[PDB]
């Protein structure tokens, strides 16, 4: 939803497409 | 008296608009102030046209804006179908696309036949 | 191990939607039954 | 006169074909009590927050944000006037650029209840740093039956 | 030449007083990032929690 | 032989009809051109400058 | 991948809203013009309701 | 090549018979209904 000091990976997801791609960029 | 073996069919039809309508004043009203809790709302937006397929849909807000005024030359001013041409244009293209177009129709530079 | 952080955080967002799920399935019901409640009172209104 | 009325309602007590045609005129005059439909139509500007408050971000806060209902088909139409701009919610997962002449089509349908926040991603002057993206999203029920009776003129 | 007050001690006490909490003006909070900081399911917001 | 009868057809016939300022027609981004007003190899400017 | 870029296009539901996003130098702008229309909520009760307040 | 079209022309064989069986199961859904109704009606004829 925000941004996180010293994050790494991507921010949480609200729509299941967003979640398809981080999904995808992890199995990479 | 006319009994129901005596009445005609359009005094049995007033008879019975009548009798519907003393009750639902009752229940409903006479306006229709009393159904909020039995009323469902749904937001009507411009459907999905299968002859614009592609991510850029400027052309089906042209043609939705163009059908409009076709329908009002040829089927009146009132017809249900040019009703749904404008809501279909209005929910699609932005408003000062519009008025770019309505007032290049009033300077007399639009290309449509009507 | 890469693959299995991800799919145990995979599988706290499915119990986080379930739960959301199971939550929204309460509000929805109470919802009915206070229109079923309205019903009963409209039944005897024109009843009485 | 009144006999006949009465005799209307012994014939509704007697034959179920009138019994239906009745109720179907019933039916009729219910749903001219429903009130016809109204227009839902803004036009509003966001823009970035030069004070923050705590509980806000600085540089992401706008002033007015975008409320979109959940667990709906959202089209999103994104176009620009001067130059491209692009908007982008990693949140939600969408990012397209503002074009000056198309008019790109996005479907969003959002999960879950939040405030999700985003910038522009694509440079476009002086101050490209200062547009930021907030999209609030409620339920359906809340916004149709409050949020959208504050645009009904 | 501009330190912004963001980042001054008393906007962060207060900040971490609220916490990650974004506020909607249609609605009650909401708790920001409900995965990474393990929110469950059922709750939606601080004000919507009302504990026990 | 075509082209010297063309050589001798040439700047002898007229056209009259003038276009309409449609906002595809003389694009205006800067004020005027280079050189001057109208265009270059333009003797007789053709689209409305009235418009009516 | 290819999998997901032809998931992209989700138009397999009826719409339920339409937003005009615009971007000017330098802010957004938000607009919509849609048509709200209500219904009556399960009304096959009510007509039995209200036949069964005509039958008696 | 001919096989990965012979597989795409099956699963659009497919999408169709599940469409047509979801529409399929609808007109017969609201044929029961009905004769529930006929049953509804016949029920207070032998009860009036
Ligand atoms: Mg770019």
């Amino acid at each position: 939803d925000s941004p996180q000091p010293w994050q790494l990976l991507f921010q949480d997801t609200a729509t299941s497409t967003a979640q398809a791609m981080i999904d995808l960029h992890h199995d990479i | 008296k006319p009994t129901l073996e005596s009445l005609s069919a359009d005094e049995l039809e007033e008879l019975k608009n009548e009798v519907v309508s003393e009750v639902v004043d009752k229940i409903a009203g006479e306006d229709g102030t009393k159904l909020a809790d039995f009323l469902e709302p749904e937001l009507i937006t411009a459907p999905y046209d299968p002859r614009f397929p592609n991510r850029n849909q400027a052309r089906h807000c042209f043609v939705r804006f163009n059908e409009y005024y076709k329908c009002l030359y040829e089927r009146g001013e009132e017809h249900p179908r040019c009703q749904f041409y404008q809501k279909a244009y209005q929910s699609l293209c932005p408003s000062e696309w519009v008025e770019s177009w309505q007032e290049l129709r009033e300077k007399g530079l639009w290309t449509g036949k009507y | 191990a890469w693959k299995t952080w991800h799919w145990n955080e995979k599988r706290y967002i499915a119990q986080y939607y379930a739960d959301m799920a199971r939550r929204e399935a309460r509000e929805d019901a109470a919802r009915k039954s206070a229109l079923a409640d309205k019903y009963k009172q409209l039944e005897e209104e024109l009843l009485s | 006169m009144s006999e006949s009325k009465d005799q209307l309602k012994e014939k509704l007590k007697a034959d179920p074909s009138f019994r239906a045609e009745l109720k179907d005129r019933i039916k009729n005059a219910l749903l001219s009590k429903v009130p016809a439909s109204v227009p839902i139509s803004y036009n509003f500007d966001s823009y970035m927050l030069t004070e923050v408050q705590p509980g806000q971000l600085r540089v992401l806060e706008v002033d007015e944000r975008l409320v979109l209902p959940t667990n709906t088909l959202i089209r999103l139409l994104v176009t620009a006037s001067d130059v491209l701009h692009s908007w982008a919610v990693p949140a939600l997962g969408v990012k397209m650029d503002a074009v000056p002449g198309r008019l790109n089509q996005v479907w969003m349908s959002i999960n879950r209840e939040g405030v999700f926040y985003g910038q522009c991603s694509e440079l476009c002057g002086a101050n490209h740093s200062f547009m930021p993206i907030v999209v609030e999203a409620i339920s359906p029920r809340q916004f149709l039956t409050e949020y959208v009776k504050k645009w009904i003129s | 030449t501009y330190r912004p007050e963001s980042l001054s001690k008393e906007f962060l006490e207060e900040q971490a007083k609220i916490g990650e909490v974004a506020q909607r003006m249609n609605a009650p909070p909401v708790y920001l990032n409900p995965f990474t900081n393990r929110i469950p399911g059922s709750i939606l917001g601080p004000e919507d929690a009302k504990p026990e | 032989a075509f082209m010297l009868y063309d050589f001798a057809v040439g700047l002898e016939e007229e056209h009259h009809v003038t276009i309409p300022p449609y906002p595809w027609m003389r694009i205006r981004r800067l004020p005027g051109m280079p050189w001057g007003q109208d265009g270059l190899f333009e003797g007789h400017p053709r689209v409305a400058t009235t418009w009516p | 991948s290819l999998t997901l870029i032809y998931s992209l296009d989700q138009h397999t539901e009826r719409p339920g809203l339409t937003v005009k996003i615009i971007g000017r130098q330098w802010y957004w702008s938000y607009e919509m013009h849609d048509h709200l229309q209500h219904k009556l909520l399960d009304p096959d009760r009510l007509v039995g309701i209200a036949e069964k307040a005509l039958v008696k």
